[PDB]
């Protein structure tokens, strides 16, 4: 558990190019982890803090490099 | 009769407005003359074509 | 987000200022809502009155209705009846002083209806009396604060009230002794702009305030949890648990 | 009245981005209070309206609009059901004032977490979160001067 | 922004009503071809070779 | 319902009827 | 022998100026604007402030 | 609506129903329960209009006695001959004021 | 003979039970629809039993 | 007529009706209900005479 707060990030899908996608992702991040490293800008998101994780995918205190690989994956390209 | 609107938009990149001034024009003053010149023209096109 | 073609219309036809009218209704709306907030954290966070130790044992437990001969103490006609409220509003203002340990209940807020029932009856110690509502301001236009009872309580109307009630509160001399803290931060900083594609103006206000619950308010607990404890009101700490605020519904007016 | 057929404007303060629309709540209305959180949390999230037989999960906020004395944002202190036997608006109101007077479904207003308010409608990449707005309607009335007369 | 009225003259009534006590000088669809106060004459002329 | 003003002399009679074992009041 | 007429009393005519009579008035004068009153604050004495 | 006493007759105030006169008895109690019924409405105009508490009344010669024969301040129960008002209409129609309101 | 012309009018907002008017141009002349028992400013009570 | 109380005796004022003395009890309550009957008529002569 985070025991402090969660920063709930919800990215919205858009069409990057002809018949492609940037997939919409719902993720919850432990607050002291989010504060330490968060890449989100221009990601078409909306964020709200909460004391419990408000989305199924939860990155708690210790992931870091498991989250750091995730937040810049919010720009991942798909067909 | 109820009044009706005519509205034009131009815009100039500061990269261009810096260019006109260095080219001998006047950037903010010329543009303001451009729109009023076309609107003063674009009303004739309304009136001369409202007499027809 | 008012149109640029509006102001010209509304300056010409009505003479009103357009912009300065929206800045009128936005600046007023936020200060009406921020004010409707705290009144709604008082009535939210107030314990149910006329319950527990303040019951007349055969009462209805949380409502004071002028049609129960037990609640009005067997009173008859009006002067006897309304004066039985002034005893019910006492009994809790006394009882806040038990749970808070600061003082007797120092104010009430209340509906337009009961402020008549307060304003129409002699509030001193005299016989039984009634008449035109006098000592108080019963309307809310002039101002919402309506009079004082016996130089003790200060009766604020609640102009938007769904059923009816009076919430007997407390406010200490300090800004500290409250039961809830309205602490502003920034005030209605105006913001201006224009839609860049179509050139049409938008405007908006921002504020930041924040609220707080008086530590010691819950009054039932000898110990805090976690020792660093959010004071923002919630269900756990602040719902129906304030000692400082006690609330009673009034029926039969 | 100097000229016949005199007319009187009236300025409704209406909110929600459509000053003229069906069912757009007037702002400063002596009857109805200003909705407690509209500027507040109600702009950041949409609260589900309260309708007949909505099982109320403890803690979740539910809007309501009373035909008398205001629009409220109610919080459910304990789980309760709104009794589908109340359908028409006047039947639903006295169904909630039945609950709300029992302290089950109580009333709140609150703020907006700055992290939601800071970026609001397209800052720092965000989207889909517009601000709430307020307009003004300005609608008019028109009266006619009726004659009258006698003779001797 | 430029606003204006652009009204056909008085006494110019459309041919739909032919009598109406409130007329819109705008709304060219109705007014078009009905005016007392101006008379157009087109002209046929040989074209201009380009 | 209705409203008939009766003094206590009727209620003195009524509280004397039913407390002496009568049948109507 | 000329009639001044009345508007139909229909709120649509009276605002346009349509008149059964000889003259169509410019419009319905103005009697002024009726705004809605700004409701009152309860102020803050009821709760400790602490700016 | 909101000015009813829940067991009342909804649009009439008749001195013979104890819920309308609040349990009042004889006259000074009864009529002074009008002066509360006439306040409760002048207040409710402040809720509907949003302009102000009810600023005047118009009324028949009969209730203007009921207004003139009763102590309109806050005092006990009093009656007598109609005193503070012009009960007749010849001199003028305007009759007095209630409590300066 | 004498002639007067006056006309009566209703206060917009008198109804107060509506956040919206009907049709945005409305007849202020008192009528059964808008003006019968709908004003907020005037509250009438029949007193019986005097 | 206009000076009645709807249940009264129509031309006589008798102190033994609960309607006439206004539900008065004992005397000071009762005899002051005459003074209100003698006002209610003294007013009603202003309506008939003018």
């Amino acid at each position: 558990a985070s025991a402090r707060g969660y920063v709930n990030i919800k990215t919205f899908e858009q069409k990057l190019d002809g018949n492609k996608k940037i997939e919409g992702k719902e993720v919850s991040v432990a607050f002291p982890l989010y504060s330490d490293v968060h890449k989100i800008s221009g990601a078409h998101y909306q964020t709200f803090p909460s004391e419990k994780a408000a989305y199924s995918t939860v990155y708690e205190e210790n992931q870091r490099t498991e989250w750091i690989a995730a937040n810049e994956d919010l720009w991942k390209v798909t067909g | 009769t109820a009044v009706k609107s005519r509205k034009l938009k131009t815009g100039i990149t500061v990269e261009l407005a810096q260019d006109l001034e260095a080219n001998g024009f006047d950037a903010p003053n010329f543009l303001e003359d451009l729109l009023a010149t076309e609107m003063a023209d674009e009303i004739n096109k309304d009136i001369l074509q409202s007499l027809i | 987000a008012y149109s640029i073609e509006l102001t010209q219309d509304l300056r010409a036809v009505h003479g009103m200022d357009a912009d300065a009218e929206l800045s009128g209704i936005l600046a007023t709306e936020i200060m009406l809502e921020i004010n409707r907030e705290v009144v709604d954290w008082i009535n939210y966070s107030a314990q149910v009155g006329k319950s527990g130790m303040t019951l007349t044992p055969g009462s209805k437990a949380g409502v004071f209705d002028f049609q129960d001969p037990i609640d009005i103490r067997g009173a008859r006609w009006a002067g006897e009846s309304f004066k039985a409220l002034l005893f019910q509003i006492d009994k809790e203002a006394v009882e806040i002083a038990r749970q808070t340990g600061r003082g007797e209940g120092n104010f009430i807020i209340a509906s337009r209806n009961v402020v008549n029932v307060l304003a129409s009856v002699d509030t001193g110690i005299s016989y039984a009396a009634q008449g035109l509502a006098t000592g108080f301001s019963t309307d809310t236009t002039k101002s919402v604060f309506a009079g004082v009872l016996g130089g003790k309580y200060r009766v604020y109307i609640d102009q938007y009230a769904k059923q009816d009630y009076f919430t007997v509160g407390y406010k200490g001399p300090n800004e500290m002794d409250a039961g809830i803290y309205y602490a502003p931060y920034v005030a209605l900083t105006p913001l201006r702009g224009s839609d860049p594609k179509n050139f049409q103006p938008v405007m908006g206000f921002k504020t930041r305030y924040g609220i707080g619950i008086n530590p010691f308010a819950e009054s039932a607990a000898q110990a805090p949890a976690s020792r660093i404890q959010s004071g923002m009101p919630s269900i756990l700490n602040s719902l129906g648990k304030n000692a400082y605020f006690r609330r009673v519904y009034v029926k039969g007016i | 009245m100097n000229s016949p057929t005199g007319q009187v404007f009236a300025l409704r303060a209406v909110y929600g981005k459509d000053p003229v629309a069906a069912g757009a709540k007037e702002a400063f209305h002596p009857m109805y209070g200003p909705d407690a959180m509209f500027s507040g949390q109600g702009a950041a999230k949409k609260f589900p309206a309260l309708a007949a037989s909505t099982q109320t999960t403890v803690g979740d906020i539910y809007t309501h609009f009373f035909q008398e004395t205001g629009t409220v944002y109610l919080q459910a202190s304990v789980q309760v059901t709104i009794d589908a036997g109340a359908t028409d608006a006047a039947k639903l109101d006295a169904e909630i004032k039945k609950q709300m007077e029992a302290g089950a479904l109580v009333e709140i207003a609150e703020g907006m977490a700055t992290s939601i308010a800071e970026l609001q409608e397209g800052f720092n990449g965000s989207t889909d979160n517009p601000w709430n707005e307020m307009g003004f309607r300005i609608d008019k009335q028109v009266i006619e001067a009726k004659s009258r007369q006698l003779k001797a | 922004l430029v606003r204006y009225a652009l009204s056909a003259n008085p006494y110019t009534v459309a041919k739909d009503e032919k009598e109406a006590r409130i007329i819109d000088g705008g709304d060219m669809d109705k007014m078009a071809g009905r005016s007392d106060l101006s008379v157009l004459l087109g002209v046929k002329l040989p074209k201009i070779i380009i | 319902s209705a409203y008939i003003w009766c003094g206590w002399w009727v209620m003195d009679e009524i509280q004397k009827m039913t407390e002496e074992g009568k049948d109507w009041k | 022998a000329e009639i001044g007429g009345d508007h139909g009393y229909n709120a649509t005519n009276i605002a346009a100026g349509q008149t059964s009579g000889a003259v169509t008035q410019i419009g319905p004068a103005v009697m002024g604007m009726v705004r809605r009153a700004i409701p009152n604050l309860i102020a803050f004495d009821i709760c400790g402030v602490q700016p």
